RNA sequence: GAGAGUUUGAUCCUGGCUCAGGACGAACGCUGGCGGCGUGCCUAAUACAUGCAAGUCGAACGAACGGAUGUUAGUGGCGGACGGGUGAGUAACACGUGGGCAACCUGCCUGUAAGUUGGGGAUAACUCCGGGAAACCGGGGCUAAUACCGAAUGAUAAAGUGUGGCGCAUGCCACGCUUUUGAAAGAUGGUUUCGGCUAUCGCUUACAGAUGGGCCCGCGGUGCAUUAGCUAGUUGGUAGGGUAAUGGCCUACCAAGGCAACGAUGCAUAGCCGACCUGAGAGGGUGAUCGGCCACACUGGGACUGAGACACGGCCCAGACUCCUACGGGAGGCAGCAGUAGGGAAUCUUCCGCAAUGGACGAAAGUCUGACGGAGCAACGCCGCGUGUAUGAAGAAGGUUUUCGGAUCGUAAAGUACUGUUGUUAGAGAAGAACAAGGAUAAGAGUAACUGCUUGUCCCUUGACGGUAUCUAACCAGAAAGCCACGGCUAACUACGUGCCAGCAGCCGCGGUAAUACGUAGGUGGCAAGCGUUGUCCGGAUUUAUUGGGCGUAAAGCGCGCGCAGGCGGUCUUUUAAGUCUGAUGUGAAAGCCCCCGGCUUAACCGGGGAGGGUCAUUGGAAACUGGAA
């Protein structure tokens, strides 16, 4: 461009999305207007519990959670590793990433922070899927 | 209030209220009887500036009134 | 003396009384782009007679607040 | 009023002081009019570092010392020296 | 100034996505030994259970208590406006930088020059009365002052003026005459003769200064035009009043301006900066902790007091919310330190002391200070130290694996020798502390002289931390290692089990009966008292390209013109100095980055010194180029 187009409008770059908008916003019930926060975590209510199909290539069934956050966002988490504990109304605490296998969960679900107990019979990554020491 | 202090401050501040308050009453009627006293032309004027002058430089004495003050007002008085 | 600052401009209007409005025009580098760019800046003078008119060029010179705008003062009228 | 005090500055268990010109009003740490010298406790000569024309030009103007300060001062000889200016 | 992987059958380009680094006030998962330095409600400026955060002076005053000192509930003075908190609001002289005030204030501090003369009237406290559980309220009477109110003498305060020297228009500085105003207070202590005199702490007037504030101004720093008109005391003027002071600050009268595409007005957002993180740098993001400034103290408004407020822990009123009651009526505002609830992914002890530094009061002793020193908790971070050292084999038992010969865990172990950073036990035990006050004295200015004041030197003195660091010995390898990954990107491979199932995954992608990609075991690699994941910021990303990109076919030339505004503009001479360039002065705080020294057992950390940093301003010069002019 010219240097005088550049002067009556600079430049503008380019509006940056989030791996993880839902994290990025809090709530507070008095105004009732949502509040962005930048948070790691998030802890909230499951909904419903669920398995999926995935994309081709694959075919394994995928456990998820459809979750209440405690910001009032629905949102789908993945439940990693070997079985789980959690069921309608249970609590869960929810940590950012993305399953490229399924469409709709852009979050997991992470494991042993609260009513999600640990994997069984788990001896390495442990401080992955939240086993304890034996 | 909720300070021992405080009480102490708000007595001693009504007090000097009081005072102060009909000291500048008592300036301002001067002056008020001085620039009527003016602006009807009379002989008793030029006494009148010398009250409101006394009252204004006593006042200034007793720290209710800054002396620029004083001044600019037997300023503009004795411009009458 | 300490000492004040003065400037250089023209007039745009004279409908105000007892003053006129003086436009400096001076060439100024963008932050980022470093092109020069003409930066303009009027101000309220100080005419104690209307003198000057519009379309002349006039040096001004600053001093005490004179109303809600103007803190300037003509000091020359450099060119008609 | 205006003061001639110390500053403390340094880190815990290890304290170090500027010599320091200012209101009694400003906070311990916080701002100055100038700062004049240096001090420290520690070590068996206490370290006094102190410029001594401009200490005895805000004593002239009337800043004040503390009584540490003050006593620093008389041990570096600049008490006398301001009494002997306070001579005429 | 490093790049790598990923589109294809393959290639080149384009283009995106991700990754290798660095940083966090972090959270979470697994684990967890210590020391030093630091940091720790970012969310609900949501609400407050409780405790303590602003008191002091008996050398201002009167009463009461007391066997002369001492104590007090009151009146009075000073301080409460500092210190401390948070970032709600705020897009503006709020902030930064640089100037201006001939248009302005300033208690306490210093110094200079004068002066504290005489009187008066009350009022609390107190005592009674009535009310009220009681506090506490009224009504009567008594009373002291450094509380108040008069006067005389004194204005560099006004008014009338005249002279000198000047500036930047408004004007300033100095001098002198006339007229009119404006003050006060004592307390302690000594001496003297008894009148007197007199030091200090105070008081009053003026002047200077310093310090602290106030007003104005140039410029600078945010997105939106799916926001273009806005303003009506709004703009200027003549008069007037008002503020510490200029000014539509306000009022009356007159005119109808003023601002604005150089983005006004409006909406949303945000405290601003020093500086912090990143980056080759330009720049990008942030405004925790530290310092400065601003704003606000449940919300709104208003004043009084005072040098200073329109006041965090003051007042009044309205509003919300809450508490106690004897149910008549009262009281209150944690964004002070701790703490509690709630919210949240999440953030501390209802601790000790004023020994220190600093502040308020006081003549001082001293008192007060949740400032501040410290200690406590949290692996939250940075640094440091360990969790043994040596020697010890064709190589134990065992595990894994076996091409069943072996290979590996592995000098690891065992065994032998040694050490005690740490741990434990017993002993010692610094700094930090200066002083102040008081007692002695030596010299001064000032005194009729003493008292006193100032200064010199001695003596004396008081530590929360804390019997903490530190140091000595004795005893023990003894009690002190875990996390992640191993297909490539990228360091590090085998066995079993599973069989597009279970499950993995930052990108590409693995798993359908022979999986180095899942789970486990062994072994390995990377780190290590931390490791990893998640969230956020920069870079890499020349992927907003000023430095530093592009539009034939990849995304990208309005379908084309007429043209206001703006941007840009042929050759030469003179003139200037708007831009440019340049010498000087001043400043851009300290802390932080950077460099050089020193100190903590090094380090982290801390100190000293220097440097840097501005489209900074004034002043003085050049005319080559841009701009203005002829
Ligand atoms: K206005
Ligand atoms: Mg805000
Ligand atoms: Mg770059
Ligand atoms: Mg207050
Ligand atoms: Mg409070
Ligand atoms: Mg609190
Ligand atoms: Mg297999
Ligand atoms: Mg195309
Ligand atoms: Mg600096």
């Amino acid at each position: 461009p010219t240097i005088n187009q550049l002067v009556r409008k600079p430049r503008q770059s380019k509006i940056k999305k989030s791996t993880s908008p839902a994290l990025n916003k809090g709530l507070n019930s008095f105004k009732r207007e949502l509040t962005d926060v930048n948070s790691p975590q998030k802890r909230g209510v499951c909904t419903r519990v669920g398995t999926m199909t995935p994309k081709k290539p694959n075919s394994a069934l995928r456990k998820y959670a459809r979750v209440r956050l405690s910001n009032g966002i629905e949102v789908t988490a993945y439940i990693p590793g070997i079985g789980h504990n959690l069921q309608e109304h249970s609590v869960v605490l929810i940590r950012g990433g993305r399953v490229k296998d399924l469409p709709g969960v852009r979050y997991h679900i992470v494991r042993g922070a609260l009513d999600t107990a640990g994997v069984e019979n788990r001896g390495q990554s442990r401080s992955k899927y939240g086993t304890k020491k034996p | 209030p909720n300070i021992k202090s405080a009480i102490k401050r708000v007595k001693t501040a009504e007090t000097r209220n009081s005072r102060n308050a009909s000291q500048r009453s008592a300036m301002r009627t001067a002056i008020k009887k001085f620039d009527e006293a003016a602006a009807n032309n009379a002989d008793n004027a030029k006494d009148l500036y010398v009250e409101a002058s006394k009252k204004l430089d006593s006042a200034v004495s007793k720290g209710l009134i800054h002396k620029n003050n004083a001044a600019r007002n037997k300023s503009r008085l004795a411009a009458k | 003396r300490n000492q004040r600052k003065v400037y250089t401009g023209r007039v745009v209007s004279d409908k105000m009384d007892k003053t006129i409005t003086v436009v400096v025009e001076t060439y100024k580098k963008h932050g980022l782009y470093g092109k020069r760019v003409k930066y303009s800046k009027k101000f309220k003078a100080h005419d104690e007679n209307n003198i000057a008119k519009t379309g002349d060029v006039v040096r001004i010179s600053e001093t005490r607040p004179l109303s809600a705008t103007k803190h300037f003062r003509l000091l020359e009228v450099v060119e008609e | 009023a205006v003061k001639i005090r110390l500053k403390r500055i340094g880190s815990k268990k290890k304290p170090f002081y500027r010599i320091v010109v200012a209101d009694s009003r400003f906070p311990r740490d916080g701002r100055s009019i100038e700062t004049i010298g240096t001090y420290n406790p520690l070590l068996d000569p206490v370290e006094v570092k102190i410029d001594e024309e401009a200490t005895l030009k805000w004593m002239h103007n009337g800043a004040k010392p503390s009584d540490t300060v003050r006593n620093l001062l008389s041990r570096e000889g600049i008490m006398e020296k301001f009494h002997n200016q306070k001579l005429g």
